[PDB]
């Protein structure tokens, strides 16, 4: 008879421990294992391939495919804004339901760079010049091209490369932010410009499209693992 | 007696575990099997792309 | 989480009536919204349903032509539109919201709606 | 599992396009930002530990509860096994197509007093037993029956006050890994049942109380828990967008790609 | 279209209360029951033939199998002095049956 | 140049002058299984010149009001040559691919095709109380399509096929997880795909279980001018590689 004397935290369910267990079923002897393709070791594996995100949501397009493709048309007037959206990858719901922004549901932080890669899905014929720029926070959203200009942008030429790689950086105060909406460790704006005009020939069509890409960096880290809040239940499935 | 000796995890310490059970599915849970190959779903293409290259030749 | 209907109405035989199912506590778009008719002196009847989400409506067979179901994103609202009133549609309306499978976990209080003149 | 930290740059003007490529490849493009503008030189200390597969299925998950009571005849509970009934551990294990991994089973048991009508009801602690049978075995008719010997079949039971009863469960399956997608049917006519029901032939757990009914009622309710260990997986899958409908298949109802804004420029 | 067939029952208060409806064709243990309140809220009791919706008490027990399936209180009180109907789930459109009033006996 | 590819197996060659880079699976080569994962007894036939070559389907034409179309991949060469036959007198069977999907149209059009392998694709019912039935989710050779609509509930036994949930209830922009690949006509024109086997069993039968589908979504439609050609056409051709057989019977 050992003298032990038994600890608070005894009898407890804690659902997150790491301890053995005896086993039901002594001496089983397992399948072999198999050599399958595509073993993923890590979440960071998924989230660093690139997705397309729905920046069109404007209430009659979300139940089509035509959430995915952002409209670019030849102009009059020159400087006009594209798109323009939140840099919040788990709260807006431009960046939410992607494969990076599903992910991030699962957990509370995170932190690192963001790519964003732009396809031009229009006519072999035509040309253009954008301007992909980032702001970050502290003044209010870019209202004209001069005001966004002034941040961390880049001139995209179309051409025979048909992609563009925006890279925003990682400038915060903290190492991380929230997920949730938080203004404390708000991350900024993402808008495009035109920077020239589309000038189309004769015979083509003038009105074309882009389709956006998001992924994540060597960098992107993910912290403190939660519940999603996309996924609900009443009953039992039967 | 066994007695495996590893490192904790800390920020930028030992500890000792003994296996009590004769199967080896009743184990504690691994937790400290760090690997990374994300290159077979990022790069899954047969001729190697130079990043400062063009895409297409 | 609760549904909330309109008020009880009163129409004229031929003329057309509009209804309401004001939805709160949960996301508006996430489930469909069922229409069920009970008459005073029968059981249950079930009458359509829409998504939400992209506007479409499915009908029973008998409701096809009368009915006309309806919904906006924006005010959480589903609405249920009578049309070509006989004494026949002087009932009680239920809204409820499907669940599960096949289970109305929520339903409405119910507006009466009776013809005269 | 230290990440990557940034090298310092300076300012280019040459013939080198990292910023221009070809999407069209099916090949995700592996610039940093070091690559389109001026950064200075961190190093960072960040790992990514918490994101493994093994730190984020290890958790223990709620997977069905049942109830039984004391004083009726067949008072007893029974579950065929599956991980399709609850939402949660449903979405996880299905963001990849094949698992493999060993359990972890937890039960917790309460109790309820029921109303009777005898004076002075006092009972002493409920006994419980939770028997497994694997398929093929012979089932329990009754809460009195032959088959609540456990020759063979393995039983825990667990006096109520105690601390919760856990066992250790190995791979048990017939493949190489765990299927949560099955594409095809059991007949090789093509005909009957679609999808992966036809791989699920896992046993059933059968609940009752030792103890025989003294003076009131009891209602009891077991809730059961699982834990994967050891975990490997292979070949992701998208998450499930639409809300799951039934257990036995995959059948929804089409919903939104996401929710609405009023304007392509509203932030 | 599956017939549900299901008119006014009594009981006395604390007694074994039964109520059973039948359905045309086999809906394979798809059956639910709903309860409507004399003020005209309906609520959900049994969401399968057996399974218990939360926030019901006890009294209320489902079984049956195949076609015939029925509806028991243990012990009747005066909340439950309502109308029942069932509910089948197993072919396009859902069909309800007809109500059964629960009332005093003397 | 890195837009020319020449493909050669058997008695069949595929050539192209535009072209993006070829796709290989996960990472890995199709090959024949080995002896320490095998677990069927008998010999193996691998006839390997009459099965593994390229078998070209049926067309369809890409229209402007068009949502897309969908494969189930050891059906589709259920009735193509000696690879149709081999698998109607055998049990077992196992076989890596390689997909060609080809689409020209001039510099005036304008269009983009998402070219996704996806395994395992369990297909959803338009009831939410039945299955589809079998031929309901794959033709012989012959597309089966998505609509830009949702099928209704009276229907019993159909495909839901609601382009934007991908007939599995996910987002179809999710989809660039599998091994996928892009035709834009501005600087495309075909896709090539290589695929391993998978599946969680060594051999499978190949009859009552298709273990891949290939689809083709366009998410930027297809749009010309007045003057141009209306009618373009998608292709696809499908060859089997490292292909093998176990359990001779009758020819079911
Ligand atoms: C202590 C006695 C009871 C023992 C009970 C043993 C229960 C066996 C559980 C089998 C695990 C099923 C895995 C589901 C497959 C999947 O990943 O979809």
């Amino acid at each position: 008879g050992l003298p032990v004397m038994t600890t608070p935290g005894s009898t407890q369910f804690l659902t997150s421990d790491d301890f053995q267990s005896p086993s039901a079923m002594p001496q089983f002897d397992v399948t072999p294992e198999m050599q399958i393709p595509g073993r993923v070791n890590n979440l960071m594996e998924i989230a660093e391939v690139d997705s397309v995100v729905p920046v069109n949501n404007t209430e009659d397009n979300v139940s089509s495919l035509k959430a995915y493709q952002i409209p670019v048309q030849s102009n009059s007037d020159n400087g006009k804004q594209v798109f323009g959206f939140p840099l919040q990858p788990g709260a807006n719901n431009v960046l939410n339901r992607t494969l990076l922004g599903e992910i991030l549901n699962y957990y509370t932080h995170w932190s690192g760079s963001i790519k964003l890669t732009f396809m031009f899905c229009g006519s072999a014929m035509a040309t253009g010049k954008f301007l992909l720029a980032y702001s970050p926070p502290g003044a209010g959203v870019p209202k004209n091209r001069k005001d966004a200009m002034l941040g961390t942008h880049v001139i995209w030429d179309v051409g025979l490369q048909s992609s563009c790689v925006l890279c925003v950086p990682w400038i915060s105060q903290t190492h991380y932010r929230y997920v949730v909406e938080d203004e404390y460790t708000a991350a900024g704006y993402v808008t495009c410009w035109y920077q020239t005009n589309i000038v189309v020939p004769a015979d083509v069509q003038s009105s074309c499209d882009i389709l956006c890409f998001v992924s994540a960096c060597n960098d992107f880290s993910v912290r403190m693992l939660k519940d999603t809040p996309f996924i609900r239940q009443d009953t039992f499935y039967q | 007696m066994g007695a495996q000796v590893s490192t904790q995890k800390t920020g930028a310490i030992h500890y000792t575990n003994i296996n009590y059970y004769k199967d080896a599915a009743s184990n504690s849970a691994n937790r400290q099997d760090f690997t990374q190959d994300p290159g077979k779903f990022t790069e899954p293409v047969k001729d190697i792309m130079v990043k400062t290259m063009p895409a297409l030749n | 989480v609760q549904l909330q209907q309109s008020a009880a109405e009163l129409a004229r035989p031929g003329a057309s009536v509009k209804m309401s199912c004001k939805a709160s506590g949960y996301t508006f778009t996430t489930y469909t919204m069922h229409w069920v008719k009970q008459r005073p002196g029968q059981g249950l009847e079930w009458i359509g349903y829409i998504n939400p989400s992209s506007r479409y409506t499915e009908y029973n067979q008998k409701f096809k032509d009368k009915t006309t179901l309806t919904a906006d994103k924006s005010s959480s609202t589903a609405y249920m539109q009578l049309s070509s009133l006989t004494f026949e549609d002087s009932a009680v309306y239920y809204c409820a919201r499907r669940s599960e499978a096949d289970r109305f976990v929520y339903w409405g209080q119910g507006t009466l709606v009776t013809v005269s003149a | 599992a230290r990440v990557a930290d940034t090298i310092s740059s300076r300012p280019t003007n040459s013939e080198s396009i990292p910023a221009l490529t070809a999407a069209e490849t099916g090949h995700t493009s592996q610039v940093v930002p070091s690559d389109t503008m001026q950064t200075r030189h961190v190093k960072n200390y960040h790992s990514r530990s918490e994101s493994s597969i093994e730190n984020f299925l290890c958790r223990s998950a709620c997977v069905y509860y049942a109830t039984y009571t004391n004083n009726s005849k067949k008072g007893f509970a029974e579950w065929v096994i599956n991980t399709r009934q609850v939402a949660q551990l449903r979405r996880k294990l299905e963001l990849f197509t094949y698992l493999r991994f060993d359990l972890e089973l937890t039960f917790v048991i309460t109790s309820a007093q029921q109303p009777s009508t005898a004076s002075s009801v006092d009972a002493p602690v409920q006994t419980h037993q939770i028997m497994y049978v694997p398929p093929g075995g012979p089932v329990p008719t009754k809460v009195k029956d032959y088959a609540w010997q456990t020759s063979t079949n393995p039983s825990v039971f667990w006096t109520e006050g105690n601390a919760p009863p856990r066992m250790s469960i190995p791979f048990i399956s017939i493949g190489n890994a765990y299927s949560c997608f099955y594409d095809g049917w059991t007949q090789f006519s093509r005909n009957g049942v679609y999808g992966i029901n036809t791989l699920n032939n896992m046993g059933t757990l059968y609940m009752r109380h030792v103890n025989e009914a003294g003076q009131g009622p009891i209602k009891s309710t077991v809730r059961i828990y699982f834990k994967p260990k050891h975990v490997k997986a292979w070949v992701p899958r998208p998450p499930r967008l639409c809300q799951y409908e039934k257990q036995k298949n995959v059948n929804f109802s089409p919903i939104g790609v996401t929710t609405s804004r009023t304007d392509i420029i509203t932030t | 279209d599956i017939q549900m067939t299901q008119s006014s029952l009594s009981a006395s208060l604390g007694d074994r209360v039964t109520i059973s409806c039948r359905a045309s064709q086999d809906i394979s243990n798809y059956l639910n029951w709903y309860q409507q309140k004399p003020d005209g809220s309906v609520k959900l009791l049994i969401y399968y033939t057996s399974t218990l919706h939360s926030g019901v008490p006890s009294r209320f027990s489902g079984s049956g199998s195949g076609t015939d399936y029925s509806l028991t209180i243990n012990s009747l009180e005066q909340e439950d002095i309502a109308t029942y109907f069932c509910q089948q789930g197993n072919t396009f459109p859902f069909t309800f049956g007809g109500g059964t009033k629960l009332e005093i006996r003397r | 140049s890195d837009r020319v590819r020449s493909i050669t197996l058997g008695n069949s060659t595929i050539t192209t002058q535009e072209c993006a880079n070829v796709v290989v699976g996960y990472g890995v080569w199709p090959e024949y299984l080995k002896d320490n994962e095998a677990t069927a007894e008998d010999q193996p036939t691998q006839p390997d010149v009459a099965t593994c070559r390229f078998y070209t389907l049926e067309s369809v034409q890409w229209m402007k009001n068009s949502a897309g179309w969908w494969w189930k991949l050891p059906d589709a060469l259920s009735q193509m040559g000696l690879f149709g036959q081999n698998m109607q007198y055998h049990y077992l069977g196992r076989t890596g691919y390689t997909i060609h999907v080809q689409c020209n149209a001039s510099k005036f059009h304008q269009g983009c095709l998402l070219v996704v392998c996806v395994p395992e694709a369990e297909m959803g019912c338009s009831n939410l109380n039945n299955t589809p039935e079998f031929s309901e989710l794959s033709g012989g050779d012959s597309a089966r399509m998505f609509t830009d609509t949702q099928v209704g509930e009276s229907n019993a036994k159909k495909v839901q096929t609601a382009v934007w949930n991908a007939g599995m209830g996910v987002g179809v922009g999710n989809l660039t997880i599998f091994p996928h690949q892009w035709i834009n006509l501005r600087t495309n024109n075909s896709a090539t795909l290589v695929m391993p086997y998978i599946n969680s069993v060594p051999m499978d039968n190949m009859f009552r279980h298709n273990n891949l589908t290939l689809m083709i979504i366009p998410f930027v439609p297809l749009n010309y001018s007045e003057g141009s050609s209306p009618y373009v056409p998608i292709t696809v051709t499908i060859a089997p590689m490292c292909a093998e057989y176990n359990g001779l019977r009758l020819a079911s």
